[PDB]
RNA sequence: CAUGAGGUGGCAAGAAAUGGGCUACAUUUUCUACCCCAGAAACGAUAGCCCUUAUGAAAUAAGGGUCGAAGGUGGAUUUAG
């Protein structure tokens, strides 16, 4: 009774302040004569005031492209600029050699724990090692299934230890000791 | 004949809502799903335990909003945020209506272990799409 | 757990905050069986 | 080289208190505690205050089941801390309260840790026996037996008199003990044996001048033991010091007894009962001193004393009377609206019949007057006689001899 | 004592102005903790006491080394590398898995 | 259990037996 | 506006990938319309492509009893989207991706991300 | 408050397979070897036999979650082939459609 | 004080016929190579026992070993496209 905000809202009034969060529909607030439903064979599609699917829409009425701009005037900060690293990544290679991944699988619902969120594969190009003229050759022969030939990239993967922050501490440790067992000369390196 | 989710034509005096007038071969063709969650996309787990909670919340609220629930609910789900939306008839006094929001909000907050927020909507009469 | 789900709904009929139609359907029907039966 | 930039640690959940600043509290709407359809929205204050209470009995009823049987709710799903519940228990069950805990004092005895813990949780005549048994079982033992006894100023200072015999609650039982030299000699005695201690030692002088010209500059709660005496942070002080020319709710009483309120307006950009006195007693100002009235009408109560000063704003300055009718309930509230149009062809005579349509559920006799200005007016004259004149003769001559049958009894019932 | 923490209670009442907008439900909801601690790292909480890639994966420090060339020790290296590839089991239950196996081959 | 339990408008239809 | 920077320089990401995974196609091309306008107001070099969908249909029996010659078959149309960002810092990404995950839609738009930080070794 | 006595025959077989799961993991880690010769591997074979019924995970028969059919079950959504089909036609699982191909 | 509940063991093999399909009865085939320019053979490959393996408290399934049956395109009749 007395349906508000829709005979009483004016234009040249700010909508991004009306729907601050994502919300459900709440048709008495929304001033559009939007319609829903597959109509009957001689009828109009359904109203706005009593629907179900305009509330079953995932509802991108929050965050209009003016709400996007007017949010980020307090969110252009938190943010410090990208270093002028002289890109195409080759001059970001001899600065920044190794490459890693650390994924999250954001689900919804009650809990957070996805056990496929500790997946760490660590990629290193071999042209960034620069201390490998024979201890290149047993790095390659130690890792059987890795080190492609068309691209000289090493991918060591760890999913043996439950936390993501220590799989990274596992990946860095097998990169450092296989490098040293490569620079370890062995007794039977000759008798081939 | 197949009788899966249709109501059957009888006369001219039987009213029916948009949803249950629609047969189940129109589920994403002409209808929406009544509950949204991240379960059935592949390969995601926690599709399984959620739907035996999803069936409670429309069997809970069929009894705690008794005689007044207009059609089925909408059970949105945003991360760790269970969003129930409901359209309900204009038959009860509003002092009762505000009671069972915060009754059911903090009893469904402390069952799912999430926050739960209710958004009611009031319609005077049951909205009828078809006089079948 | 099916006790957790089904006994909480027992007490929420007992405190009368949730009015279910199935167990209403028994205790009215069980009223009219004990008038004759049993 | 390329130098890597700064790990701008982005101040957690304040990441989205940053966004809440951008959204303004919008107009044209109810406050957000309620629901957004018109039926569940309230209309006036009595509905809205009850409704948040009606929401509140949602909580305490739902909570009660959780706390009276928690074994429905021990399925722990991750984790919020969201889950329900002769020496050792004597200090443990002193934390979960009283009378059944403190009764255990002598069956155990048949130390000073729970002699100043379990002997505090009462505040108690019979449990005052164990209060003097405190060091018969320190400083805290003998302290607030009397600071918890300025409520349960007599038997408190008498125990402050009987503690000098052999904290911040030395200065709280004795803080509000005519009496403005012992008051002097109490805060010289504070070095003998705060923003609360000084804030209690003028609460008592408030109810029972020359010490009130002195009590200040020895801060927010150090003003309500001052602002009761007269009757930015610099722009509080440039407001408050120039007021002699828990916190605010008196300052709308001074500014209503006397641009003056716009100094308070800065601290608003910095209770449910007195937070209307905030707003109702502010609207009486901005109405009196028009364009700046019409904006502030839309801003305050959309998101009986407020409509007894509402209408006379329109007196001193014309078409918004049928606008402001529908917010009366959203006789007495129905007559001062009917005062003003009796003091124009289309919009004024309609809503008086809606006051009549209000009335079917100095008042009734002023409905015929504005209506004929711009049949159904006579059936009010039928009830003026069973429950003014010079316009009834006016409307008869223009509307003729059957209306010269109307004016015949106009002098007969005089 | 009680009087220091009760002044943390009645203090909360004087500033508790209502929620008033759509954002401060989300602000309140993790100041308590029912909402998520956005951003999501999928391992929030969940520490295993500073586990760190040598307790989980080198079960040498809990072996209590026997005569190594005996057939029992080769069976313990099988069990050790099995417990190595667990992300499911923690390090307190890995040593407890050995602990039952320790009280068996002293018996047999 | 609870998950057996059902509405009324299915229950009277299964108890009245108004169609063959 | 309170941020309180410290001693410690960046973690520095490169080529953050976002796989938004949905059911309704009309949400995701309205989700990516937000995400290009959530990211090109931070000047972020961005591309979008659509991975092919995996529709995992399964079958079920129709009557409660007999009649294996009568099945009904169900399906999941579950769709995809990539939000291939490139070369952005560790502070900026985790606040850009904040505003993304805070305002991802309802049940539709499951999301998967890859994070590749670069990081000088020892 | 399980829907049959039958489910509560089977709840007992999932909790008594769970507390005795550590034991069945460690004693049956002592058989499937080539090493530790057969006398060391045959007195461990008696102890599993004297460990009871209702403990091994083979005695579970994997049942529907609310109407307790033993078969016709769908593992991903937990429920049998009828009552899952009851909800999918009112549109009550996220993204279940009729397949028309 | 049972037509309910709980425990251990057991029940599913064929004088026979019949329904549905696999394998075949082969030269458009059989074995290897290649998976489509060859070269050899001039049949059919179950079931049955035997040995390991998998999974499992505990043996059904796979693989290998041996045997190499009935089988020569099949009546009235009938099915699908
Ligand atoms: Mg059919």
């Amino acid at each position: 009774a007395l349906p508000p905000r829709t005979e009483k809202m004016a234009v040249d009034q700010d909508w991004p302040s009306v729907y601050p969060v994502a919300a459900p529909f709440k048709p008495s607030a929304v001033p559009l004569p939007v319609r829903m439903g597959y109509p009957v064979k001689k009828g109009v599609p359904m109203a706005k005031e009593g629907n179900l699917e305009l509330l079953k829409i995932p509802n991108f009425l929050h965050l209009t492209p003016v709400a996007i701009k007017k949010h980020c005037e307090a969110l252009k900060d938190f943010c410090t600029e990208w270093p002028a690293a002289l890109d195409s990544d080759e001059k970001c290679e001899k600065h920044f050699p190794i490459e890693i991944d650390s994924t999250d699988y954001v689900s919804s619902g009650p809990s957070v724990r996805n056990p496929r969120a500790r997946v760490v594969v660590l990629r290193v190009k071999l042209s960034s090692l620069n201390l490998d003229d024979h201890a290149k050759k047993k790095l390659i022969k130690l890792v059987g299934e890795r080190y492609c030939k068309t691209t000289d990239v090493l991918t060591i993967k760890t999913d043996r230890c439950p936390l993501r922050r220590q799989n990274y501490d596992y990946a860095v440790y097998l990169l450092t000791v296989l490098y040293h067992e490569s620079w370890n000369t062995e007794e039977w390196e000759k008798s081939k | 004949k197949n009788r899966a989710a249709r109501v059957r034509v009888s006369k001219g005096d039987k009213p029916v809502t948009y949803e249950e007038a629609h047969a189940p071969h129109y589920i994403a063709h002409r209808k929406g799903w009544l509950s949204l969650h991240t379960g059935n996309l592949d390969g995601e787990d926690h599709a399984a335990e959620r739907t035996v909670e999803d069936v409670f919340l429309r069997k809970f609220m069929w009894g705690t909003f008794p005689g007044c629930l207009a059609d089925q609910l909408v059970l949105k789900r945003r991360g760790n945020q269970l969003e129930i939306c409901a359209v309900v008839l204009r038959q009860l006094s509003p002092h009762k209506y505000y009671f069972l929001v915060g009754y059911s909000e903090t009893l469904l907050s402390y069952f799912y272990k999430c926050p739960v927020r209710l958004h009611l909507q009031t319609v005077p009469s049951k909205v009828v799409y078809k006089y079948l | 757990n099916h006790h957790t789900y089904a006994e909480l709904m027992q007490t929420l009929r007992f405190l009368g905050l949730y009015r279910d139609e199935h167990q209403d359907f028994m205790d009215e029907q069980k009223r009219l069986k004990k008038l004759r039966g049993k | 080289e390329v130098v890597i930039p700064k790990k701008k640690t982005w101040d957690k959940v304040a990441v989205l208190q940053a966004l809440a600043s951008t959204v303004n509290r919008d107009t044209t709407a109810v406050p957000y505690v309620f629901q957004d359809d018109p039926y569940l929205m309230p209309a006036s204050s009595l509905e809205s205050r009850s409704f948040l209470l009606a929401k509140k009995s949602g909580e305490n009823v739902a909570k009660f089941i959780i706390n009276s049987y928690p074994k429905y709710f021990q399925k722990d799903i991750a984790i919020p801390c969201l889950m329900p519940e002769f020496e050792p228990q004597i200090k443990d069950i002193s934390e979960a309260a009283i009378e059944l805990r403190k009764v255990k004092a002598s069956v155990d005895m048949f130390e000073e840790n729970d002699e100043t813990s379990r002997r505090k949780a009462g505040h108690t005549w019979r449990a005052k026996n164990n209060a003097e048994r405190i060091f018969s079982l320190n400083e805290h033992s003998y302290c607030t037996m009397i600071r918890g006894m300025v409520k349960h100023y007599e038997q408190a200072l008498n125990l402050y008199t009987e503690l000098l015999n052999n904290d911040v609650y030395t200065f709280n039982a004795l803080i509000e003990a005519e009496k403005w030299s012992k008051i002097l000699e109490l805060l010289r005695h504070m070095v003998a044996q705060n923003l609360q201690t000084f804030n209690t030692i003028l609460k008592c002088l408030r109810r029972f001048a020359l010490q009130v010209l002195r009590e200040m500059k020895a801060s927010l709660a150090t003003y309500h033991h001052i602002i009761r005496l007269f009757d930015l942070k610099r722009s509080s002080f440039i407001i408050y010091d120039i007021m002699n020319e828990k916190f605010f709710q008196s300052a709308m009483s001074i500014c209503s007894s006397l641009e003056l309120a716009y100094q308070v307006h800065g601290l608003l950009k910095t209770p449910d009962q007195h937070r209307n006195f905030y707003y109702s007693k502010f609207f009486d100002l901005i109405c009196l001193m028009i364009d700046v009235t019409l904006k502030w009408y839309e801003d305050l109560i959309p998101s009986s004393q407020t409509m007894i000063h509402l209408l006379q704003a329109l007196d001193v300055a014309l078409e918004v009377i049928p606008k402001i009718w529908k917010d009366s309930k959203e006789s007495d509230l129905r007559e001062e609206i009917l005062m003003l149009m009796a003091r124009l062809q289309v919009a004024f005579a309609d809503c008086a019949a809606d006051i009549k349509s209000a009335y079917e559920s100095t008042s009734l006799n002023c409905i015929a007057i504005l209506f004929l200005r711009a049949q159904e007016a006579w059936k009010m004259l039928g009830l003026f006689r069973k429950h003014l004149l010079n316009e009834l003769m006016d409307s008869a001559k223009v509307s003729s001899q059957a209306i010269e049958v109307v004016e015949l009894a106009s002098a007969f019932s005089l | 004592s009680l009087w220091d923490v009760e002044f943390a209670k009645q203090l909360a009442t004087v500033n508790e102005q209502p929620l008033q907008n759509g954002f401060e439900e989300l602000i309140q909801w993790t100041k308590e903790g029912k909402l998520w601690e956005f951003p999501i790292n999928n391992e929030a909480g969940f520490d295993d006491d500073g586990s760190e890639f040598h307790e989980h994966i080198f079960l040498e420090k809990h072996l209590e080394s026997f005569p190594k060339q005996g057939p029992i020790r080769h069976f313990m290296e099988l069990v050790t590398c099995g417990l190595s590839k667990n992300p499911y089991l923690s390090v307190k239950q890995k040593v407890e898995h050995i602990e039952w196996f320790r009280n068996y081959f002293n018996e047999k | 259990s609870f998950f057996t339990k059902l509405t009324a408008d299915e229950l009277w239809k299964g108890a009245l037996a108004e169609t063959g | 506006p309170v941020v309180t920077i410290s001693d410690e320089p960046d973690i520095l990401y490169k080529r953050l990938s976002v796989l938004v995974k949905g059911h309704d196609k009309a949400v995701l091309d309205s989700y990516e319309y937000f995400a290009v306008l959530a990211a090109k107001e931070l000047g972020i070099s961005i591309k979008v492509h659509e991975p092919p969908r995996k529709i995992e249909r399964f079958t079920l029996l129709q009557s409660v009893h007999i009649y294996k010659k009568h099945r009904v078959q169900y399906e999941m149309r579950t769709l995809y989207r990539c939000l291939e960002l490139e070369h952005l810092t560790g502070s900026t990404a985790d606040v850009y991706l904040e505003y993304i995950q805070r305002n991802l839609p309802e049940g539709v738009a499951m999301e998967v991300t890859k994070t590749q930080l670069e990081q000088l070794p020892e | 408050h399980y829907v049959d006595w039958r489910m509560w025959r089977d709840v007992k077989r999932r909790k008594m397979a769970y507390e005795y799961a550590d034991e069945r993991l460690r004693i049956n880690s002592l058989r499937k070897n080539t090493i530790l010769p057969k006398i060391l591997q045959d007195v461990a074979d008696e102890e599993i036999a004297a460990l009871p019924r209702d403990s091994c995970p083979v005695r579970i028969r994997n049942r529907c979650v609310m109407t307790s059919r033993p078969r016709g079950v769908k593992r991903r959504w937990r429920l049998s082939r009828i009552v899952f089909r009851h909800l999918a036609d009112h549109g009550q699982l996220s993204g279940i459609q009729r397949a028309t191909w």
